[PDB]
């Protein structure tokens, strides 16, 4: 469930 | 002098992993009321990402304990965990307001009509930080921050679609984070998926207009769109 | 209670990775002027380990930049790096003095003569924290902290050799750190190795006195003694 | 160059 780094 | 003195300080704090010092420095740079470069802008964004990231990571862990403790029927212990969860919340909220204030008082206010790339960047960031408040807000306070986030993301996206190539990292990043807003904050997976799949497909379409200089960034973010998609759709 | 409210707080901070809050709470617990159990005492030690570790990690990184910058002949930049490296240094020293002050005002002062285990623990801690000061001190300030460190380690060691089995985790940990004190702070590798080899061989001799309840801690520290030994002796 | 954890 990653968001933008 | 003063500006380069703060930028220098910010870079040392980044190397030192002292992100609160990095954030005070970029806050002070922004408060000079002059525009940021891409580089300066990324320092601002890195500093606050990491500050607030540590608060959210902590909030999550204590929240998780609080829910297990409520479930267990442990009254005396729950009042202590809740107090601490709420202390961490106050720090988190302060970090987010501070950023949003900078976006309103300086960064977005000073963008020309034609500074499409800055406008997109700062609006995405407004969207992000209202979203971070939405992760922890409840009641009618929640509804306000939810709305503000969507309004910010929607505005940024309109502009990016018109003015940026689908393979541009700031666009893909915006897509990735808006899709997260819909999936997690709005509990609206169908919407989150089309948005993520649209941006992916759209980047796929125009791969031969990518300069080597950003093959790292844009494929990295594309990979994360597809992970979110496979995770969610199952 | 006030005291269980604080220990509760400490444990939450640990889980939340909020080590400055963990340290405030263990400081307050200590400042109650009553003795600490093993568990309490390990909370104190974890708290301050992580605080001061972060400052040391930062200090190393900035110090390293300072040396490259001096070597490059960059005067304007150096004054900036140096200022920050100094700011970090004041923080670090403050954490060390806070700890040392506790050891003196409360923890070591309230040990009975037969509290061999606690005395060894806090005296290794006094050694560790003066050693942290010595990592960053210079001139005559350096000599005083170097001496205080050795005096604390030496005293802990005499007690542990007499009162603790060579396989005991505190004793092995103490040996590991005192050997580091010699190698890095005193630039005395021959001394550092005998001490490390002694403590290792001595634990190897008495392995069938190790209760399973400690095999994890003591073998772990033994492994670390061997690493240091191989790393140091090649050179 | 590790010390005791």
């Amino acid at each position: 469930q990653r968001s933008a780094p | 002098g003063d500006r380069e003195q703060l930028l220098q300080r910010a870079r040392l704090a980044e190397q030192a992993e002292r992100y609160d010092d990095m954030a005070s420095a970029m806050k002070a740079v922004t408060e000079l009321n002059e525009p940021l470069s891409n580089e300066d802008r990324n320092l601002l964004s890195v500093a606050y990402k990491n500050v607030v990231g540590a608060r959210r990571s902590s909030w999550r862990v204590i929240s998780s304990i609080e829910q297990k403790t409520m479930a267990d029927g442990n009254e005396k212990k729950l009042e202590k965990v809740k107090a601490y969860r709420e202390k961490i919340e106050k720090e988190l909220e302060t970090v987010c307001n501070d950023v949003l204030s900078l976006l309103d008082k300086f960064l977005i206010k000073n963008c020309n009509d034609f500074q499409y790339e800055s406008k997109v960047f700062y609006l995405k960031m407004k969207g992000d930080y209202y979203r971070y408040l939405a992760e922890v807000a409840s009641g009618e306070k929640k509804n306000s921050v939810v709305e503000a986030s969507e309004a910010a993301y929607k505005e940024a996206f309109e502009i990016s679609k018109e003015q940026m190539q689908p393979t541009h990292p700031i666009r893909l990043g915006l897509a990735l984070n808006f899709s997260v807003f819909y999936y997690e904050i709005q509990n609206a997976p169908e919407q989150a998926c089309l948005l993520a799949k649209q941006a992916f497909d759209d980047a796929i379409a125009e791969l031969d207009t990518l300069n080597e200089d950003s093959y790292k960034d844009s494929t990295l973010i594309m990979q994360l769109l597809r992970d979110n998609l496979t995770l969610w759709t199952s």
